[PDB]
RNA sequence: UAAUAGCGCCGCAAUUCAUGCUGCUUGCAGCCUCUGAAUUUUGUUAAAUGAGGGUUAGUUUGACUGCAGUCUUGCUUUCUGACCCUGGUAGCUGCUCACCCUGAUGCUGCUGUCAAUAGACAGGAUAGGUGCGCUCCCAGCAAUAAGGGCGCGGAUGUACUGCUGUAGUGGCUACUGAAUCACCCCCGAUCAAGGGGGAACCCGGGUUGAAAGGAGAAGUCAUUUAAUAA
């Protein structure tokens, strides 16, 4: 049945080409060649993951004839109280390397080994913060003496942690900061959304006036409660032989929030 | 290895009764129609490396069998190297 | 499905110098662009090694005389190429097995089709496991390493593949199928023998892969298979 079809494809992911994703391609590429080591900050649903994870596409490994691959970025999310031995495990699986037992110092040094031969040029590890304090020392160790950029990912908590100690802020000092939507962003974006995610047999008519005082309200300018509300409301419009979104149907979406 | 035929023809000539399946007179006349036969085939095949382990071993299982015999019974033994055309 | 490990090779990557690379101080300074040693790393349409069995009096490695001109032989071996096969029936013969457990330097392992019996038919050296191999590992079998269990008969003075057996797997001899080549094609000779006709390229002549040799006799050693024996 063809509701079938778009109720399993309005629950899947995808990734829509915003300004801010636009920004952080540039300025990580910027950090790449210069080689230097920085972070990115912002709030909770503002889709830092998904810029990244955008990115890595950007830079799928390289290859020629004599030469091993070049893997240029590297990304990894640790575990909760990720030791150097979780870290390090993380870093040689993203590789695809088998992983033996061993001490930490067998896993350091089967992780230099592979970060180095096969070539790095930037590590990027979403949310830094749940790095136990000591692993920061594995983290300046890679970024001082290997030629990688390393980019922590994390919200305002992480520099809550950071600020813990002189020698690691330092490091990382540079950063770029996501924000929320807003007046002409947001009402722009609302329009990509109906156009380019929902993909309806016809127009909602989302940027109008009584419709963004009810997703303004409902969304605060995060993109993902944006996304998440509009797909909701689109996925039960559906189910009631509406082939759009309606201001009830929404306003029943949103009144859960 | 013999036929059939012939095995059950050198047991009841060998045997003391039909069901002696087994007795030194049958084991060693059993053995001496197989050495018999094989140098024969080992006189012409002279390259045939195989069947030298073969010989040996059977010519060595005739002489145990014998020297047994010989202090069980030597009325046994004298009448069987007779039937048998040894010396 | 499985093959994670161990061991031996092959490069790939460094890191450290030299038997190397720039100088003149002919022994220092300097680095790794080469050519090489040492350690450590790796298994990346990286690169390099890469043992299914066979086939040519094959080509090149040659001698002499001032790199040019004459003469030239087909011996014994190591590689690189190329091509062919993955066999046929006619006897002789060794070993193995009542039936079980453990499973050995044990046997077996490719693609496609039909059967889905255990075997045919058509392809084939990519041929179980990894970059490549093993006595290692995985899967199936296991009587043919060995040890142990143990049934009924023969013998039973110590001997007893010595019974439970028609198959499995080898050995040897005779005939026979394909390649009997070195750029291809064709006709021949193998204790000798060469000859004839073309394709491609270079500047009517060449070219159309290279390399090694002091030989015989005898004793001895090491492992590795069989036999015998205490
Ligand atoms: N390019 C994009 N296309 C579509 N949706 C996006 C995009 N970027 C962000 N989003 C929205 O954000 C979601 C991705 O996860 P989300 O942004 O909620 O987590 P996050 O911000 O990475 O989390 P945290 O900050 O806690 O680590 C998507 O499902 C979607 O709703
Ligand atoms: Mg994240």
């Amino acid at each position: 049945e063809w509701l079938q079809a778009e109720i399993a494809r309005l629950k899947g992911k995808s990734i829509v080409p915003l300004q801010q994703v636009k920004t952080l391609h540039d300025w990580l590429d910027g950090k790449r060649k210069a080689r230097k080591s920085c972070r990115v900050v912002g709030e909770s649903r503002t889709g830092k993951t998904v810029a990244c994870d955008a990115y890595r596409y950007r830079h799928k490994p390289q290859q020629e004839a004599g030469r091993p691959p070049t893997v240029p970025v590297v990304y990894i999310r640790p575990h909760q109280k990720c030791g150097p031995k979780d870290l390090f495990k993380k870093i040689t699986e993203y590789l695809k390397y088998r992983v033996t037992k061993g001490t930490v110092s067998d896993f350091r040094d089967r992780t230099i080994e592979v970060l180095k031969g096969c070539g790095v040029e930037m590590l990027i590890i979403d949310e830094a913060d749940r790095l136990k304090p000591e692993t920061f020392a594995d983290v300046r160790d890679i970024a001082e003496d290997l030629g990688i950029a390393v980019v922590l990912v994390g919200t305002d908590r992480l520099d809550a942690v950071i600020k813990r100690d002189e020698q690691v802020l330092e490091r990382f000092r540079a950063h770029l900061r996501f924000g929320k939507l807003s007046g002409e962003d947001f009402k722009n974006t609302v329009e990509m959304w109906e156009q380019m995610v929902l993909k309806l047999p016809v127009s909602s008519n989302l940027k109008s006036k009584e419709m963004l005082r009810i997703l303004t309200s409902a969304t605060e300018g995060y993109i993902g409660r944006l996304d998440e509300i509009l797909r909701e409301a689109a996925i039960r419009s559906l189910s009631r032989g509406l082939k759009k979104i309606d201001k009830a149907v929404l306003q029943e979406v949103a009144k859960e929030y | 290895s013999l036929s059939t035929e012939a095995t059950a023809k050198i047991v009841s000539e060998f045997g003391r009764d039909a069901n002696d399946t087994g007795s030194t007179e049958v084991q060693v006349a059993l053995l001496t129609a197989q050495i018999n036969h094989l140098q024969g085939h080992f006189a012409e095949h002279k390259k045939d490396h195989h069947s030298r382990r073969g010989l040996l071993r059977m010519v060595s299982q005739r002489r145990k069998l014998l020297d047994y015999l010989k202090r069980k019974d030597v009325a046994r033994y004298t009448q069987l190297i007779e039937r048998l055309g040894l010396r």
